[PDB]
């Protein structure tokens, strides 16, 4: 049948923690330095398996790591959904102030 | 104050598209025509009844001779136009008509905005713009332009009614 | 956005045009979005990322300079949109900024 | 023959014709005609068009789905902007009429004939030894017409800005224009509805007090017209009791005597108050607009306390934040 | 019944259309009966209320209140932010009396139709086929002779 | 070479480079030094939309249409790498670059045919042992097409898919089943076939020349109506350099 | 649910509120059975009228 | 209903000690904050990245945290991202980087105190409207 | 399956008969495509009786 | 296909009526499809035709 599948994502771990997989870049800006560098980090490495998957980004400092650690109970993992991937709306998805 | 009554019944009745309304500027619109057109014929079409240039003290408070050439006025728009009158009485009680008839009709109009009989949607458009997401006129876009409207205005233009629309109810287009 | 890791060159915005560059009615590689009608815009700070074919997307991946995106920052916030009284910005900004480009 | 191109300047020129074709109807006529038979070829048959470059095809003709009120000629694509788009300028027609071609070729014929239809009114106005100005009169709604046609869209960037050719079209460049620039709130629109208002009044001011003040020459059960016969050499109203009640309703010194001096703010008056109007428009195309007393007022502690100025901000907000839906990506409306 | 139809907006007279002609049967259809009373509820057991439509409203928006008139739940425009859409809040639908009664619906598609519904006061079961309704609101008799008169005088 | 100037308004850059009647040479693949693509161009010159056989299934063909929009359809910039294989093939694969632009045409009846012509995530691949890249040496392999307009577009009435209304607020009380499809906005993604065959090579230079054909679907605006099976041709412009 | 207000009706109410509530077919506005609205039933009104 | 001193008692440093300002200070920050800021600024918000505003709380999650007259004042200085693992003095107005924003060259330390002042208590005032946008207008 | 006969075409074949037997916006009666009818299509004639 | 259809009844001209206007298509409906030639046989195999 029909569904809107952004409006069924709502009903799913994302719409209540940062999803890793399809959740917004701007998402992040509400912890503790996760934003600018760690954030670009999490989106440009691809799709994650298991929140921990984070964790093993090549590169990460000793210190990004920790962060990770500490921030991990704030995020989820999903399956990847198109609507919400495509478009690169995962760095831009035409909201603002 | 008046501006916000103007926005309200483009908003909430879609006054413009309303047949009195249009009525109405056509008679205001129309009327401020003649006004204007009328004027600049008489002022161009004067006989010389004095030696000066500011022809108006040229002029004869005590009645007798037509101060303006009626039978040049007539050839002039005759030629330009195509149609022009030839009847000072009728040519002003027209001028009566237009405006006066605009206004009475414009009224009308308002008397169903109080029963909220407004003139908002056509039918059979929206019905085809229900089943059919690709088509668009500029009547579909204006309706929309309404939606905004209500939505963004009747939380502080209705307060007894204590509004509450949060950010994400809130209809807004891409970006912005 | 392309500092927060985002492939301008492929971009796809709403309609499917492309966020941020597009193509002009004759080729040319241009800036996407509603300005893509100001397409024939030239000036000292933009014209460095232009190539043979209009916006060079090599350029841009790598060859903007600072004082450029200082010079588009502070244009952007200056354009030439005020009201009567000099209030600038949009019909419906709020006061505080005071100016009416000459 | 006493020579051809003399005879042709005198048939041209001559006023023995039933329409004057004048020299700038030379030029006139020819692009009237092309004008009005693209438009109502256009407004009837045309297929959609893609006005905000977006790839968003916006259908305005009857075939395609419209009635009268909402059915109109869509302005050229943003894609397009400002650039010249002659049917030369297309692969094809069907490229031609999706890029909203027909406008152009309609808009740029019509402000051209437009024209010449002044320079006309003045033209028969010399060759009939009558005084010229009238054609000053029309020199208002012209100007309008270019303000909205042309002025707007250079000042824009682009034509697809520019006021559509339709009833419900023309709502949108309304309502739209508000929203960007707060038109209401501005001195030139105000002024602009002053001499539209005011001319509708002292249009029905005068037809009233003249009409009301005419010599009786006719029977009781006759048309009252018929009193004043085509071509006469006096007055057909008593210029002296109109003066008398109109003098008594206000007072006398509020009141017109002189015929001449009536007739000239008859004609003053709208023609000011439109010229103002389309200055306003003309004005408002460079993004100079009207009086943003958004939070102007407020309170001890630095509380906003909101006026009917405000009210006005959030319809205008909606406007805004819902026109050209999928149109924009960035934060800031420039264009 | 009878009760309970007198509390729905499609018999308001100041809903309608001066040119949205016919009954006002042509409009949301012939009344076949009461669905019921429709009682809102969010994952905590909490009872929300659905905001009613104002008259003056062609379109009103799905906003959801406790008693206190706090925003718990509402059917959001731009999903990206949304804090209250009913999936995330587990809003459920139960009715009492009537044609639904006894019965509760949970899959959030059914929870906003009937929620979009309640909007207009008393949900009922119309029947769109015979007169082949469109959908939208006209005016009752009172309207009409109201408006006539109201020109005529 | 010509500066921005020398092609402003003249239609030349929507066209990809070419090379001379001379350059039919072949370029050599060392097998042990990594290569890559610095500019794959695809430009468009047809563009066949496959009609449907009405109930009556007939066999369908494709058929040419007019092109609506203009010279916005070429694809440029395309860049990846172009790693050698076991087997001693080649395969590309792209990374980023102008991959993609929507492209609208007409047809008979005069129906408008929108669709994203795209090479989004190309991976092409050649014939097993290809020492050195010959005039005609086929590149075939599959991209991803992704919908037409992205979850933000919201359609004339203001409903839309991430963003805007939940049914046809213009009908208050209208039935729903009906209006469905209309209502609930699908995001179409599927594969295309496309194939790259050489038909100038410059060994000397590495910069390779040719045709390309390939097939996809059209817009299916947002799950409303189905998409149209769409072929396209025209050439292409490789600039393949060791890196 | 279905009373003469949501059929458009306009004379019909008009005729009810000063009596006349039944049709020489045997129904009646109220809704009741059996009952006997004699000559002056709605039928009877719009006849007199004719005449 | 006044700009009373207990309104315009606001935090100093991280170790909870505040200060307070005096309606002399608050008005030249208001002032200054036009001055230099508003450009982008307007109402709290940033025309030129949508993403950050002025909110206290916005300013609290920051990094280092900058909801403080010590912090504020340190970024006008020294700027840098939300993470502070990156200096952004090269496009963001700044005293060691004055020479690029003219603006700043005659701000002294005192008005650098002012304009962070101004940032803590306009929210104090506003509320929600000094955050959001368009929307709270 | 569907000629213009069959579509209560009445003045359509009579412009087939001696030639006209396409259309601006490309279709053509025989059932082709891409041909160029040239000025001459049914809109054509319809055009010039018109004038 | 085409052979087929000139094998219909349906496009006899001499069915019809006066007063049963417009096009062909109102009638039996717009061709789609041939089902194809229907032959029917009886238990024994043996083939019949339709009058
Ligand atoms: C082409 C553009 C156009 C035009 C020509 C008109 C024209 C008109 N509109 Mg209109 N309108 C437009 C666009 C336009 N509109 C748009 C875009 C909108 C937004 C949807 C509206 C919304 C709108 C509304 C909501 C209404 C109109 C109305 C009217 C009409 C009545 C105006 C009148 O004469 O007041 C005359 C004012 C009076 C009440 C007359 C009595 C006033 C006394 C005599 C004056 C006393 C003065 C005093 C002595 C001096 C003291 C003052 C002191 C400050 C000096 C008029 C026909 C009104 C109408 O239709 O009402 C019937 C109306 O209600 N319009
Ligand atoms: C209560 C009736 C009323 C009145 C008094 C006004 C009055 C006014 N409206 Mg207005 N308006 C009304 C209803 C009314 N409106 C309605 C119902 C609508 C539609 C909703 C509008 C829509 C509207 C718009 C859209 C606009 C106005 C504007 C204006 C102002 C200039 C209009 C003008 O030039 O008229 C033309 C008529 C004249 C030429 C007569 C002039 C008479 C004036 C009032 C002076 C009178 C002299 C004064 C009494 C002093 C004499 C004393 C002396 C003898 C000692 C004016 C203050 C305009 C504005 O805002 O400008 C600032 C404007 O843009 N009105
Ligand atoms: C004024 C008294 C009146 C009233 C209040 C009603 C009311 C009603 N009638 Mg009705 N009717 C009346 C008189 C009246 N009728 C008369 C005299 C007749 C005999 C012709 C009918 C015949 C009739 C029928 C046959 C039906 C109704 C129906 C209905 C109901 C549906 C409403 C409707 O269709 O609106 C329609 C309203 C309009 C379309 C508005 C008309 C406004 C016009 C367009 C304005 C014209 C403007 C003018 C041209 C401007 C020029 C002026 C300029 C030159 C200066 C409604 C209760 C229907 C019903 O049975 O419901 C089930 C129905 O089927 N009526
Ligand atoms: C005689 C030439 C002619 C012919 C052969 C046709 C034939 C046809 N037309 Mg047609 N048409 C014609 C002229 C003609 N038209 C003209 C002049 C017009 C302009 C008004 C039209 C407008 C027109 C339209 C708009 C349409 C057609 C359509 C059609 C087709 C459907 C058939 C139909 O509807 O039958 C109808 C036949 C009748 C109802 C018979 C009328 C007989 C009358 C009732 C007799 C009157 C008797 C008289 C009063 C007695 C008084 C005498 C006494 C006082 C002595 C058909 C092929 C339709 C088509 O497109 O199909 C898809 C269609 O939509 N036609
Ligand atoms: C292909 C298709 C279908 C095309 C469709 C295109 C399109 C969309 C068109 C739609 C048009 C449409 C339906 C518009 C609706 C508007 C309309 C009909 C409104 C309703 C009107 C109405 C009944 C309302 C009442 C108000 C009213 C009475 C207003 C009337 C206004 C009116 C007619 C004024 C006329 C003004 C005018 C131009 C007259 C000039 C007269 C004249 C030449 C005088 C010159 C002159 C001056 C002198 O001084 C002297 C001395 C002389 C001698 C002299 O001559
Ligand atoms: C009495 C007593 C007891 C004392 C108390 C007095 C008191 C408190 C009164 C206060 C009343 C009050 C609040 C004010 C009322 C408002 C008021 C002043 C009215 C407005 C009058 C005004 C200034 C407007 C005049 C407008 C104006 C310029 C005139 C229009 C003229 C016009 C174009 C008409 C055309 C025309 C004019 C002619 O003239 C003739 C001839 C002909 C042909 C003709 O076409
Ligand atoms: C270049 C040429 C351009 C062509 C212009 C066409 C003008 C239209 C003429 C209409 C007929 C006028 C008429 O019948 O009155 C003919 C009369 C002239 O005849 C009158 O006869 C007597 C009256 O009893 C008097 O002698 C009068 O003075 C006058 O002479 O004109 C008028 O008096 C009324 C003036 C208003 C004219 C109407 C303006 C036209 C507006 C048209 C808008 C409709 C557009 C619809 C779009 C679809
Ligand atoms: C200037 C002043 C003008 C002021 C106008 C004041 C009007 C007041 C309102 C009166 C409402 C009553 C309308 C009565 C008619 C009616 O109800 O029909 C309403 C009709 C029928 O209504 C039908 O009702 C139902 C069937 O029983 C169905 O719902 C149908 O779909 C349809 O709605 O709808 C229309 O067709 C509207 C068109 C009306 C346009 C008027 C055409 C003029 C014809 C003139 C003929 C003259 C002959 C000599
Ligand atoms: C005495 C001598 C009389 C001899 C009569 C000779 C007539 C010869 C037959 C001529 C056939 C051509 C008919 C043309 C009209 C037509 O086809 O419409 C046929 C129309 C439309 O036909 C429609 O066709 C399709 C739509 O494209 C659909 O199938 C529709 O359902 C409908 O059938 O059907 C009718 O309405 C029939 C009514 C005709 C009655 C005539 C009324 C008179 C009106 C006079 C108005 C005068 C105005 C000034
Ligand atoms: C690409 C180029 C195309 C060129 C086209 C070919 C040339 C033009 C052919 C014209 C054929 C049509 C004849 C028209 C007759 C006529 O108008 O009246 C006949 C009168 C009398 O003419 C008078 O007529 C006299 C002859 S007679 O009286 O008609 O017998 C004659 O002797 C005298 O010279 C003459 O002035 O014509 C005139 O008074 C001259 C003015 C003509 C004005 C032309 C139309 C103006 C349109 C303005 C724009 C409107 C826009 C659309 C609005 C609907
Ligand atoms: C910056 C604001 C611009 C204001 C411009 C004002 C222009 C005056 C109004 C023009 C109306 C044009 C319509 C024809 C109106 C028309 O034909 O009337 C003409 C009328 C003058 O007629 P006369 O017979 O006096 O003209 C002869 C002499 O004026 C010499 O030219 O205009 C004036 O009264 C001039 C007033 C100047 C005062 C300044
Ligand atoms: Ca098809
Ligand atoms: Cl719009």
């Amino acid at each position: 049948e029909l569904v809107n599948v952004v409006d069924e994502k709502l009903g799913t771990a994302y719409g209540e923690k940062i999803d890793l997989n399809n959740t917004n870049i701007a998402a992040f800006i509400q912890y503790r330095g996760l934003y600018p560098t760690l954030a670009k980090l999490i989106v440009k490495n691809a799709p994650y398996e298991s929140v921990e998957d984070v964790l093993n980004i090549p590169g990460l400092t000793e210190r990004q790591k920790q962060i990770l650690r500490e921030n991990l109970e704030h995020f989820t993992v999903t399956e990847v959904e198109t609507a919400l991937v495509e478009g690169g709306d995962r760095y831009n998805n035409g909201l603002y102030k | 104050a008046i501006f916000r009554f103007l926005l309200f019944f483009q908003g909430f009745h879609n006054w413009t598209l309303n047949p009195f309304h249009m009525m109405g500027v056509a008679g205001v619109l129309g009327g401020a025509l003649l006004c204007a057109i009328h004027g600049a014929t008489v002022e161009n079409t004067l006989f010389q009844d004095g030696e000066g240039a500011s022809t108006f003290r040229a002029f004869n408070p005590t009645q007798a001779e037509e101060t303006y050439s009626m039978v040049t006025a007539n050839r002039f728009w005759s030629q330009i136009f195509g149609i022009a009158f030839s009847n000072k009485r009728w040519l002003h009680f027209f001028m009566l008509f237009v405006p006066v008839t605009g206004l009475w009709m414009s009224a009308i109009g308002v008397v169903g905005l109080a029963l909220n009989l407004r003139s908002y949607d056509f039918i059979s458009q929206e019905i085809r713009a229900a089943e059919d997401p690709e088509f668009e006129t500029f009547y579909t876009k204006n309706l929309l332009l309404n939606e905004g409207i209500r939505a963004w205005m009747a939380p502080q233009d209705q307060p007894h009614e204590n509004f509450v629309f949060p950010e994400e109810v809130l209809p807004r287009g891409n970006a912005l | 956005d392309q500092k927060l890791g985002a492939n301008v060159g492929s971009a796809q915005g709403p309609t499917g045009l492309g966020k941020y560059l597009m193509r002009s009615p004759t080729g040319e590689i241009i800036f996407g979005g509603e300005t893509m009608r100001f397409w024939d815009f030239r000036g000292p700070w933009l014209e460095p990322l232009r190539g043979p074919n209009g916006l060079d997307l090599n350029k841009i991946k790598n060859d903007i300079q600072p004082w450029q995106e200082r010079r588009a920052a502070e244009y952007m916030t200056h354009a030439p949109l005020g009201s009567l009284n000099s209030v600038g910005g949009v019909a419906t900004e709020i006061n505080s900024v005071n100016f009416v480009s000459p | 023959s006493a020579n051809l191109w003399e005879r042709f300047c005198n048939w041209v020129t001559s006023t023995d014709n039933r329409l004057y074709v004048g020299w700038f109807g030379v030029i006139m006529i020819p692009t009237l005609l092309a004008a009005t038979i693209c438009f109502v070829i256009a407004f009837i048959a045309a297929p959609p068009v893609d006005i905000d470059g977006i790839r968003e095809p916006v259908s305005g003709s009857l075939l395609y789905g419209n009635n009268i009120i909402t059915g109109a000629v869509v302005p050229s694509s943003n894609a397009i902007g400002l650039h010249f788009y002659p049917i030369w300028e297309a692969a094809s027609l069907d490229e031609w009429l999706y890029n909203g071609g027909p406008y152009q070729l309609i808009i740029f014929h019509f402000l051209l004939g437009a024209s010449c239809y002044m320079g006309r009114q003045w033209e028969l106005s010399y060759r009939l030894g009558m005084r010229p100005w009238i054609c000053v009169a029309y020199s208002a709604p012209l100007a309008s017409a270019f303000a909205v046609f042309l002025i707007y869209p250079i000042g824009q960037g682009s034509f697809s800005d520019g006021m559509p050719l339709g009833i419900s079209g023309t709502f949108n460049f309304m309502i739209v224009f508000q929203a960007e620039h707060n038109i209401l709130m501005h001195p030139f629109h105000q002024l602009g509805v002053a001499g539209v208002f005011g001319g509708a009044l002292f249009c029905a001011m005068h037809g009233s007090l003249v009409t009301s003040s005419l010599i009786r020459e006719t029977t009781e059960t006759e048309s009252a017209n018929y009193g004043y016969k085509f071509g006469q050499e006096e007055e057909t109203y008593n210029i002296v009791a109109a003066h008398g009640y109109f003098g008594r309703l206000i007072f006398q010194y509020a009141s017109f005597n002189n015929s001449r001096s009536l007739h000239f703010f008859l004609a003053a008056w709208p023609v000011v108050g439109v010229w103002f109007t389309a200055l306003g428009i003309s004005t408002m195309a460079f993004n100079l607009n009207g009086f943003n007393f958004n939070h102007s007022v407020i309170d001890a502690k630095g509380n906003v306390i909101n006026t009917w100025a405000d009210i006005i901000n959030r319809a205008n907000l909606g406007m805004e934040v819902m026109h050209e839906r999928n149109a924009h990506n960035f934060p800031l409306d420039l264009a | 019944e009878k009760l309970a139809f007198y509390d729905y907006i499609g018999n308001n007279p100041a809903k309608g259309g001066l040119f949205r002609t016919g009954p006002m049967n042509k409009g949301d259809g012939i009344a076949q009966a009461w669905k019921g009373h429709a009682v809102f509820r969010n994952k905590e057991g909490e009872e929300l209320f659905v905001r009613r439509m104002p008259a003056f409203f062609e379109s009103f928006p799905v906003i959801l209140t406790d008693k206190n008139g706090v925003v718990k739940a509402d059917i959001p425009f731009r999903r990206a932010e949304s804090k209250y859409s009913f999936e995330q809040q587990g809003v459920t639908v139960s009715f009492y009396g009537g044609e639904l009664n006894g019965q509760t619906f949970t899959d959030p598609p059914t929870v906003k139709s009937y929620a979009r519904k309640a909007i207009f006061g008393e949900i009922f079961e119309f029947d769109t086929e015979t007169l082949n309704s469109d959908g939208i609101f006209r005016t009752s008799p009172r309207g009409w002779f109201t408006f006539a008169h109201a020109v005529f005088a | 070479t010509l500066t921005y100037d020398d092609i402003v308004g003249t239609g030349l850059a929507n066209k990809c480079p070419t090379l001379d009647d001379t350059a039919r040479g072949a370029y050599p693949i060392d097998s042990s030094q990594t290569y890559r693509i610095a500019r794959l161009c695809l430009q468009p010159t047809t563009f066949l939309v496959k009609e449907e056989p009405k109930n009556k299934r007939q066999e369908a063909e494709f058929v040419p249409t007019k092109l609506v929009t203009r010279e916005t359809t070429s694809l440029d910039q395309i860049q990846g790498e172009l790693k050698v294989n076991s087997d001693g093939s080649l395969t590309f694969v792209e990374e980023d670059g102008i991959d993609f632009q929507p492209v609208t045409v007409q047809m008979a009846g005069g129906e408008r045919i929108p669709l994203l012509f795209t090479v989004k995530n190309l991976v092409a691949s050649t014939q097993p042992n290809v020492t050195s890249i010959t005039t005609s040496t086929d590149f075939k392999g599959e991209f991803n097409v992704p919908s037409y307009r992205t979850a933000n577009f919201l359609d004339p009435k203001g409903r839309g898919l991430a963003s805007g209304y939940d049914s046809a607020i213009a009908l208050p009380q209208a039935k729903e089943e009906e209006l469905a499809r209309a209502n609930v906005k699908r995001f179409s993604l599927t594969k295309g076939q496309i194939s790259l065959n050489v038909a100038k090579v410059d060994g000397r230079t590495g910069e390779i020349a040719g045709t390309f054909e390939s097939e996809q679907l059209s817009d299916d605006d947002m799950g409303a109506h189905e998409p149209h099976e769409v072929k396209i041709q025209g050439v292409f412009y490789a600039s393949i350099e060791p890196a | 649910l279905n009373p003469m207000w949501r059929q458009g009706m306009f004379v019909l109410p008009f005729m009810a509120r000063l009596g006349v509530t039944g049709s020489w077919s045997g129904w009646s506005i109220t809704g009741e059975t059996g009952i006997d609205p004699g000559f002056w039933s709605f039928e009877g009104v719009a006849l007199a009228h004719i005449v | 209903a006044e700009l009373t001193p207990e309104v315009l008692t606001v935090p100093l440093n991280s170790e909870g000690k505040t200060i307070t300002l005096t309606e002399k200070q608050y008005l030249e920050g208001k002032r200054l904050f036009q001055y230099a800021c508003a450009s982008c600024h307007v109402g709290g918000i940033t025309k030129t990245n949508p993403s950050l505003d002025l909110r206290t709380e916005t300013l609290a999650l920051a990094t280092p945290p900058r909801d403080n007259i010590e912090g504020l004042v340190d970024y006008m200085k020294n700027p840098t991202t939300y993470d502070g693992e990156q200096e952004i003095a090269e496009v963001h107005p700044s005293l060691r980087s004055a020479d690029i924003f003219p603006k700043m060259r005659n701000l002294t330390e005192k008005d650098l105190v002012a304009i962070a002042g101004h940032i803590l208590v306009e929210p104090k005032i506003l509320g929600d409207k000094w955050g959001g946008g368009k929307v709270y207008y």
